[PDB]
């Protein structure tokens, strides 16, 4: 699910899944 | 940045990894 189109709340949902507890930041620019 | 670039082009875990805390 990583390497592809990751666009709007895909890229979000993601990033979720991908850091686990650590969490991510997600900065639009 | 990756938000921009991982929608544009497709992204990767080296990329989506960087963005965890």
């Amino acid at each position: 699910f990583v390497n592809q189109h990751l666009c709007g709340s895909h890229l979000v949902e993601a990033l979720y899944l991908v850091c686990g507890e650590r969490g991510f930041f997600y900065t639009p620019k | 940045g990756i938000v921009e670039q991982c929608c544009t082009s497709i992204c990767s875990l080296y990329q989506l990894e960087n963005y965890c805390n």
